[PDB]
C-alpha cells in the first residue's frame, strides 16, 4: 500500500512522556490527512514512529507532499529539540539485496 | 494572503506557498511561528455549538480546557473535517506576580527569575543501567504540576548561607489568559464553543449527521451538568431546498398526468413522459459525476424548468401517435402505425432538442467568478436537454407499450381566416410589438444575484477600534438579550473577537451574532421576513 | 498447470482447478439436457 | 515442521513464514503472524487483562500450535522522586541535581568530530561502579553548588516499579495484539473456532474491543466482492446471449448449464484438497464463461 | 518594558496531553497608568534602584 513513515527523536523521556507530547498530536493530526486510510504508532524509550497507510489509488508522492503540509502544521507544537523527520521512499517490502 | 490566478489547483497552490514557509521559519522571532490556514474556503463553518453548564460546579476555564483537550480531537477524527476550532472561554495560567520591593531587597533582577523558572520544568534521560539480566531504564521527575513546586524554587544560592526561594520574591497564582475572542449564548451568560469547517468541495450532510452522531456517543463521558447546545448546521437549510425541489417536481408531474387526460379523454400516455422526463434528467447527473461539478442550489433550482422545456417533444409525439392511431381506426402485431407516425415527426423534434442544447454555450463562455456560480446551472441545463433528445428519439417503444378541442378549433380557425387576409399588416404589428418592448428594457436595473435567504441571520455592527476587554463582553451581553426579547427567535450566539483559526481574523470590536429563527408555523400572523428583520 | 510443482504454481493451480472440475461436468450433462429441454420447447 | 521442532529453545513463540507475504502482511496490518486479535480500549490494565485472558484461552483450541499476547505494562522503572524542598535546602535547582543522572548514570552525547568526510560522537559519563545496584545510586557522590560532598538519598528518593514498555495505538487508540499460530488446521475453521471459544468462555468490559486482524479480514472483504459480482457476470452472459440467438428461450436454457460447471468444480476442488479462497472464485467466475461458450457452441449446431 | 509590564510567556507546564502558559508580571497597582510607568522600579545591572 502507499505507506509515509514519520520518525521522531526524543532523546531521554519514558515512553508515556513521549507518546504523550509527540505521538498522540502527531497520530491525531495525520488523521485528518485526505486519503489517510489509518495512523498506526508507537513510541519507545526515546523515539516515535508513525505509520500513514493512505486509501487505494492514490499516488505515492501526493501522499507525502500532503503529509509534508500537516508536518510543518504540527512542528509548532512539539518539544523544543525535537523535530519530526520524514521516512525514505521505500517501506519494508523493499529490503531487495542484502549481504554481510 | 497569498491570492492566485483563477483555474490553479488548490493543493498545487497550498504546496508552492509551503515550498518558501520553511525558509522564512528561521528568521522570525524565537517564540513565534507560521502557521498555514486550513484546506476550507468561506463556505467551511458548517457547523457551530455551544458548551453550557447548567449549574455553577465548572467555570469557564474548566469548559475551555474541555473543548481543547476532549472536543476538539474527538471531532477532528472524523474523516472530510478540516479542523474545528474552540472559541470563547478562559485559558488557564500559572501568573507569577513579582514584587519590586523584594527585588531590590535581595538583589534579584528577573533575567535569574526566568531562567532558574526555565531550568526546573522538565525531566531527564533515564538511559538503561547495566544491572542484572532483567535490564531497568531509569526515570528522574521534574515537572512542575502544583503551586508549592513554584514556591520551592530557588533563585539564588551562596556557600554557608541561606539560598532564596521564589516565594520570598514573588507571588504564584492561576489566572485568566489575555482573552481575544469571547462568545456567548442568550443573554444568561457566557460560553465556550466550537466551530466545525468542511474540507474544499466535500459533502457537509454526511459530515454534519456524524459529528451529530460522535456528540450523541460521546455525551455520556461529560461532566455532571454540561451540555452541548446546536447554534447552526446547513443540513436544515439543504434539507429544506431538496423537499421544495421534490415538491415542485411531483406537482409538474402531477399537472402532466392531469393535462394528459383532460385533453386526450382519460388515456394513459401520460405514462410516456412520466418515464421519459425522469430518465433524462439521470443521464445529465451522470455526466455531472464525470468532471467534478457539485451541485448547488442552483443546479437544483434548474431543473424545474428543464422538465417544462423537455416536456414539450413527449406531448407532441405522443399527441401525433394518438392522431395516427385514431385515423388508422376509419378504414398487435399491426402497430407500424405507432412507428411510421413517430418517424415522421422524429427528426424535427431531434433538431429542435439539439438547437435548445446548443444555444447554452453562452453561459459556459462567460469565466471568472460568473462561470463559477452560474456555470453548474447551464450544465445541467444542456446535458439534461441532450438526455431529452436522445430518449425522445429512444421513446417510441414507451409510446407502443402503452370535446373541448372542437371549441378550441371553431375559436381558431375563424381567426386564422380573417389573419391570412391580412398578412403585412400582421407582420407591421408583430414589428410594432417588438419595438414597443423597449420600454421597460431601459426602466429595469441589471443584478448580480438574486438576495438568497436561509433560515438564520448574522448581526455585525460596524464599530470603532478602542475598546477594553470587559465593555466588550459588556455590550455583547446586552446586544444577545435584546435581540432575545423579539417573539420571533429562538436562539442567539453572540461572539466578539476571534475563533482560534486562520479563517476569522475579526479584533475585539468585531461582534456577530448568529440568529436562529422559530419555525414559519410558529412566527405570528404574517410577519415576513422582511418584518423580522 | 494443474499438475505443475515449481514457482508460484499454487495460486495457478489453484485457478485451474475449478475450470478443469466444471469443464467434466457441464458439458457432460449439457450433451444431454440441452436436446432434451430443446425438444420439450419446441413442442 | 523439522525446523520447529529442532529449534524448541523455551522463552520463544516460534513463527516461520516466507519474507516477503511476512512483510506485505506487516504492512497492510502490522500483525506479523497470518492470525491475530486485536484487543482496543482506553485503559490500560483492562486491555492486559483482556489480552492473558484470551491468549490463556486460544491455546486450547485443537487447531492452534501457539498463542502470546504482547504485554503492556511488561517495563520496569527506576523512579527517582527529586525532592524540591531537600534539593533547595542545598541551594541547587531540579536540572542540576539530574545532571548526575542524564550524564553520570547516563551518557548521552555532547557532540561530534569529523575526519574529512565521516564523523564520529563523543561521550561522557561516570565509571561502571556506580551504576550496579539502586543501592549503589543512592550512594552516588553529589557535588553540590556550595562544593558540599552528600549522597543522592539526602535529595530525592529512588524506587523500582513497573509501567509500560511501549505504546502501540492504532487509530489514537491503545491496542494490544495477540499473535496466533496454527499450521496444522484451516485458517477460517480455527477462526471460528477461536470466534466461539473467546465469546462463550471469556466476558466482555465495558470500554474494550476485540476485533479479529490479519488475513481474516482481507478473506472478508474478497467473499463480499465476490458474493456480490455473480449477479453482474450472468446479466452481461444473458444479455450477451440474447444478442446471438434473440430469444429469451434458448438464453435461459444456455445459461442453466453454470450450476453443473460449479458443481464439478467444487467437487474437484475437494477430492484434491485444495481449500476455498479467492484464486478459486476467480476460477469459477472464468468457468462460468466457458461453459456458456460450450452451451452456445451445442445449441448453435 | 515587556517582561514587567507586558507580561510575556516564559514557559509551559504540562499536565498530560495538555500545555499551560507561564507568566511573570509586575502587579498592578505599579502598570495602571502612564503616572504609574513613570514610576516604576527598575534595578540596574549593578544593583542600583532608580
Amino acid at each position: 500500500d502507499v505507506q509515509v513513515i514519520i520518525k521522531t527523536s526524543y532523546p531521554g523521556q519514558a515512553p508515556q512522556i513521549v507518546e504523550n507530547q509527540v505521538t498522540y498530536p502527531l497520530t491525531t493530526t495525520m488523521l485528518s490527512v485526505p486519503g489517510a486510510k489509518t495512523v498506526r504508532g508507537f513510541s519507545q524509550f526515546g523515539d516515535s514512529y508513525v505509520y500513514v497507510i493512505f486509501e487505494d489509488g492514490t499516488d505515492p508522492y501526493w501522499a507525502r507532499s500532503r503529509v509534508l503540509e500537516y508536518l510543518n502544521q504540527v512542528q509548532g507544537k512539539l518539544p523544543a529539540g525535537v523535530s519530526a523527520e520524514l521516512g525514505p521512499d521505500a517501506t519494508g517490502v523493499g529490503w531487495i539485496y542484502e549481504y554481510a | 494572503y497569498v491570492i492566485f490566478e483563477d483555474g490553479t489547483d488548490p493543493y498545487w497552490a497550498r504546496s508552492r506557498v509551503l515550498e518558501y514557509l520553511n525558509q522564512v521559519q528561521g528568521k522570525l522571532p524565537a517564540g513565534v511561528s507560521a502557521e498555514l490556514g486550513p484546506d476550507a474556503t468561506g463556505v467551511g463553518w458548517i457547523y457551530e455549538y455551544a458548551l453550557v453548564d447548567r449549574s455553577g460546579k465548572h467555570d469557564l476555564a474548566d469548559l475551555r480546557s474541555l473543548q481543547d483537550w476532549f472536543l476538539k480531537y474527538e471531532l477532528k477524527t472524523i474523516p472530510d473535517v478540516a479542523e474545528v476550532a474552540s472559541v470563547g472561554g478562559v485559558v488557564k495560567e500559572y501568573q507569577v506576580v513579582i514584587d519590586p520591593q523584594r527585588l531590590a531587597q535581595y538583589g534579584i533582577s528577573l533575567a535569574e527569575v526566568k531562567s532558574a523558572l526555565d531550568a526546573s520544568n522538565q525531566e531527564a534521560g533515564g538511559s538503561s543501567i547495566e544491572l542484572a539480566e532483567a535490564e531497568y531504564m531509569v526515570r528522574a521527575s521534574g515537572y512542575l504540576q502544583t503551586l508549592d513546586d513554584f514556591n520551592h524554587i530557588v533563585l539564588k544560592a551562596s556557600e554557608n548561607g541561606v539560598p532564596v526561594y521564589l516565594r520570598d520574591v514573588a507571588k504564584v497564582q492561576i489566572g485568566p489568559e489575555m482573552r481575544r475572542g469571547i462568545a456567548e449564548l442568550n443573554g444568561e451568560g457566557e460560553v465556550a464553543g466550537g466551530v466545525v469547517i468542511l474540507r474544499s468541495g466535500k459533502n457537509a450532510r454526511e459530515v454534519i449527521a456524524a459529528v451529530k452522531d460522535k456528540l450523541e456517543t460521546l455525551k455520556s463521558s461529560l461532566p455532571e451538568g454540561v451540555e452541548i447546545v446546536t447554534t447552526y448546521d446547513r443540513s436544515q437549510l439543504i434539507d429544506r431546498a431538496i423537499d421544495n425541489l421534490s415538491g415542485k417536481l411531483l406537482e409538474e408531474f402531477i399537472v402532466v398526468a392531469v393535462v394528459c387526460a383532460l385533453f386526450l379523454w382519460h388515456v394513459r400516455s401520460a405514462l410516456v413522459a412520466i418515464i421519459s422526463l425522469p430518465l433524462g434528467l439521470c443521464i445529465a447527473f451522470i455526466v455531472m459525476h464525470f468532471q467534478g461539478l457539485n451541485a448547488n442550489i442552483m443546479s437544483l433550482g434548474g431543473i424545474a424548468i428543464a422538465v417544462g422545456a423537455m416536456v414539450d417533444a413527449a406531448i407532441v409525439m405522443i399527441e401525433n401517435a394518438h392522431k395516427r392511431l385514431e385515423e388508422w381506426q376509419h378504414q398487435k402485431t399491426r402497430w407500424q402505425v405507432i412507428t411510421d407516425a413517430s418517424v415522421e415527426v422524429g427528426p424535427a423534434l431531434f433538431i429542435s432538442l439539439l438547437i435548445i442544447t446548443l444555444s447554452f454555450i453562452p453561459i459556459f463562455t462567460l469565466e471568472g467568478q460568473e462561470g463559477r456560480l452560474f456555470g453548474p446551472l447551464a450544465f445541467t441545463k444542456t446535458y439534461a436537454m441532450a438526455g431529452a433528445a436522445l430518449l425522445a428519439i429512444v421513446v417510441i417503444p414507451i409510446l407502443m407499450g402503452y370535446p373541448l378541442n372542437r371549441f378550441l378549433i371553431r375559436v381558431y380557425h375563424p381567426l386564422l381566416l380573417k389573419v391570412l387576409h391580412w398578412p403585412k399588416t400582421t407582420l407591421l404589428v408583430a414589428a410594432l410589438s417588438v419595438l414597443t418592448v423597449l420600454w421597460p428594457l431601459n426602466k429595469v436595473g441589471g443584478e448580480f444575484l438574486p438576495q438568497i435567504n436561509e433560515g438564520d441571520l448574522l448581526y455585525m455592527p460596524s464599530t470603532l477600534p478602542g475598546i477594553s476587554a470587559a465593555e466588550a463582553a459588556s455590550m455583547l451581553q446586552k446586544t444577545d438579550k435584546l435581540i432575545m426579547s423579539v417573539p420571533e427567535v429562538a436562539r442567539v450566539f453572540g461572539k466578539t473577537g476571534k475563533a482560534e483559526t486562520a479563517t476569522d481574523s475579526a479584533p475585539l470590536e468585531m461582534v456577530e451574532t448568529t440568529i436562529q429563527l422559530k419555525p414559519q408555523e410558529q412566527w405570528r400572523p404574517g410577519m415576513t421576513m422582511d418584518k423580522i428583520i | 498447470i494443474l499438475w505443475g510443482t515449481g514457482a508460484g504454481s499454487e495460486v495457478m493451480s489453484r485457478i485451474a482447478a475449478p475450470m478443469i472440475g466444471g469443464m467434466i461436468t457441464a458439458p457432460l450433462l449439457s450433451l444431454f439436457i440441452i436436446p432434451a429441454a430443446y425438444k420439450l420447447m419446441w413442442l | 515442521e523439522e525446523l520447529d521442532n529442532t529449534v524448541r529453545l523455551p522463552g520463544l513463540a516460534n513463527l516461520w513464514v516466507p519474507p516477503i507475504r511476512n512483510r506485505i502482511d506487516m504492512l497492510s496490518t502490522g500483525i506479523k503472524s497470518p492470525i491475530g486479535i486485536k484487543v482496543s480500549g482506553t485503559v490500560l490494565a483492562d486491555i492486559d487483562a483482556m489480552a492473558e485472558q484470551i491468549e490463556e484461552v486460544a491455546r486450547t483450541v485443537p487447531g492452534v500450535a501457539s498463542a502470546l499476547a504482547e504485554r503492556l505494562e511488561g517495563g520496569r522503572y527506576i523512579n527517582v522522586e527529586i525532592n524540591r524542598e531537600k534539593a533547595a535546602r542545598y541551594g541547587m535547582t531540579v536540572a542540576d541535581v539530574q545532571l548526575f543522572v542524564t550524564s553520570a548514570v547516563g551518557g548521552a552525547m555532547v557532540g561530534e568530530t569529523v575526519e574529512g568526510i565521516a564523523r564520529y560522537p563523543i561521550n561522557l559519563r561516570y565509571p561502571q561502579s556506580w551504576r550496579d545496584s539502586p543501592q549503589a545510586l543512592r550512594q552516588l557522590p553529589i557535588l553540590t553548588p556550595m562544593k558540599q560532598q552528600i549522597t543522592l538519598a539526602d535529595v530525592a528518593d529512588i524506587k523500582v516499579s513497573t509501567g509500560p514498555s511501549m505504546l502501540k495505538t492504532e487509530n489514537a487508540r491503545p491496542t494490544s495484539w495477540i499473535y496466533i499460530d496454527a499450521r496444522d488446521r484451516d485458517m477460517v475453521s480455527v477462526v471460528h473456532d477461536l470466534q466461539k471459544a473467546i465469546a462463550e468462555k471469556v466476558q466482555l468490559k465495558p470500554g474494550t474491543s476485540v476485533a479479529f486482524s490479519g488475513q481474516f479480514e482481507l478473506l472478508e472483504r474478497a467473499n463480499h466482492k465476490l458474493k456480490l459480482m455473480v449477479p453482474m457476470t450472468l446479466m452481461i452472459i444473458f444479455v450477451l446471449l440474447y444478442l446471438a440467438f434473440r430469444r429469451v428461450g434458448e438464453a435461459l436454457l444456455i445459461i442453466s448449464s453454470v450450476p453443473f460447471a460449479l458443481v464439478g468444480g467444487i467437487w474437484l476442488l475437494w477430492w484434491m484438497g485444495f481449500h476455498l479462497s479467492v484464486a478459486t472464485g476467480t476460477g469459477f467466475i472464468a468457468l462460468a464463461g466457458v461453459a456458456a461458450e460450450f452451451g452456445v457452441v451445442m445449441l448453435m449446431y
